[PDB]
């Protein structure tokens, strides 16, 4: 068993002594105190950092999607029918 | 003897003159620790102590009291050295700022700084002291008593003669003294001698609980060293004997002591089932309107010690219920034999009637305690512990492997059901 992750005893972290950590019991903290600005400002950081990756992906399989409908759609109205023929 | 003199000058002289006592004491206090600091000037209360009690004493036993909230000169001599004792502190109070001005702090400052560090180096002081500050976070009160190395290295001689000059004053200073001497020769021998400014009482800085876990984990240390504690009774507080009750009943614990196996609280036995906890140490800490009721403990398994918070805090609910006739019997006693043993040494008892004198301006002998104590009936016990443990928020402190020590919301939950 040299499970990379042990119990809490020993989770297999390393030894970390100079590290202080801090908290406040909720029992005295606000639990919306970052709610309001939150929810707009940082939503908005998130999604414009990470909307490139999805939208170039996204741009271009759509654009193909749609140049693959739109020629289907000619094909199957009359003025394809020819084109229809020729093509299968 | 625990008869009060005031002199021309409103210093109070509050002697506890015993016969059989072994050896007696003198000590000069004004009320300002660490709580009348900032942290520009933190420690300058213990450095401006130090100075004065390094002066030399004429065979007299000078030595500096810290504490958060008074801060004080003491000369231990024999009970006919007594009045020799008392006239050297008015010259060294008299001459306080004299003796600062020209006095170079490079020394004392290290010597200072070396406590600070070697209160850092042992794990209980450092983890009360880190409680301490963890509750009053924000407050002049979590300031450490003897200061920090960075804090300490800054100050200067400007720094504690305004520190004398605010606080070394008739309305905020007290004499005290104990053992087998004449209370009117002590007393005139320091109207004779003592010579300080006049001003007024420095009002107390408020401080306020903040329930908070501060964690520095240190995983080469060989134990792990956690206390955790509520906002108890302070000093002039109705309770303040009832807290110190309601610690008792849970008392202390050390596993490799003879009396381990058989000693009477309920968590002792539950600890050793497993040996979970090599030591822990209830206490009631109290200042001048504040106190921490809590424990300390030291565990020397990595993995026990969820186990213990677990237990140990499932132990603080039955102050609410199911709280025993016997317990109550038991802490009874056993906190008037703490109390009393407390104030044996003539020194002890120095320190302890300047504490009252100053903090809550009247003091209670054994003879008042002991009848309050014995007053306490179960009821009282519980309804102290819904008010002041059940669902109270708790404050958290651990130094060493805290790996598995639960974080706050977990402990905090077990002090409810």
């Amino acid at each position: 068993p040299h499970t990379y992750m042990g119990w809490w005893g020993s989770l297999g972290s390393p030894k970390q002594k100079y590290i202080t950590q801090y908290t406040i019991s909720p029992y005295a903290a606000k639990p919306l105190k970052g709610a309001a600005y939150n929810a707009v400002f940082n939503t908005f950081r998130r999604t414009k950092n990470q909307f490139l990756y999805v939208a170039i992906p996204f741009v271009v399989v759509w654009s193909i999607w749609t140049r693959a409908r739109d020629y289907n759609e000619y094909l199957y109205t009359k003025e394809g029918r020819e084109e229809l023929e020729r093509v299968n | 003897g625990v008869k009060y003199t005031t002199l021309s000058n409103g210093v109070t002289v509050a002697t506890e003159t015993n016969p059989a006592a072994k050896t007696s004491s003198v000590g000069l206090f004004f009320g300002a620790g660490s709580r009348s600091e900032h942290s520009h000037s933190n420690g300058i209360s213990a450095l401006t102590t130090n100075v004065l009690a390094s002066q030399s004493a004429k065979g007299s036993l000078l030595t500096a009291k810290n504490d958060r909230e008074f801060n004080g000169i003491i000369a231990q001599t024999t009970n006919d050295n007594i009045t020799e004792a008392g006239k050297l502190i008015a010259s060294i109070a008299s001459n306080a700022v004299d003796i600062v001005e020209k006095t170079d702090l490079t020394k004392h400052k290290q010597y200072l700084s070396a406590q600070a560090s070697a209160v850092e180096a042992d794990p209980k002081s450092k983890v009360l002291s880190h409680l301490y500050s963890s509750a009053f976070q924000g407050y002049s009160l979590a300031l450490p008593t003897l200061g920090t190395t960075e804090s300490v290295e800054n100050l200067e001689n400007q720094d504690s003669l305004r520190h004398l000059a605010k606080h070394l004053v008739n309305n905020n200073t007290v004499i005290a003294a104990s053992g087998n001497f004449d209370h009117d020769k002590l007393a005139d021998a320091i109207e004779a001698n003592l010579k300080i400014a006049e001003g007024v009482k420095p009002e107390i800085k408020p401080a306020s609980f903040l329930g908070s876990e501060v964690r520095m984990r240190d995983d080469t240390l060989p134990k792990a060293y956690i206390s955790i504690a509520v906002h108890g009774e302070g000093l002039n507080s109705p309770n303040y004997y009832l807290a110190k009750v309601a610690a008792a009943i849970y008392g202390d614990f050390y596993l490799h002591s003879t009396i381990a196996k058989f000693t009477s609280p309920k968590l002792a036995s539950i600890v050793q089932e497993y040996n979970i906890v090599e030591s822990y140490n209830h206490y009631s800490k109290s200042f001048s309107d504040t106190g921490i009721w809590g424990y300390y403990a030291e565990i020397a398994d990595k993995f026990t010690v969820d186990d213990f918070t677990h237990f140990s805090l499932k132990e603080w609910n039955r102050l609410s219920i199911s709280i025993s006739e016997a317990e109550v019997a038991r802490a009874k006693a056993q906190v008037k034999t703490a109390l009393a043993k407390e104030l044996a040494n003539s020194f002890a008892v120095t320190s302890d009637i300047a504490e009252k004198v100053l903090l809550v301006g009247h003091r209670q002998s054994l003879r008042e305690a002991f009848e309050k104590i014995d007053a306490i009936k179960v009821n009282d016990v519980k309804e102290w512990g819904k008010s002041k443990v059940w669902d109270r928020d708790i404050v958290i402190s651990g130094t060493g492997l805290i790996e598995d020590l639960l974080d706050y919301n977990r402990n905090r939950n077990e002090m409810a059901m």
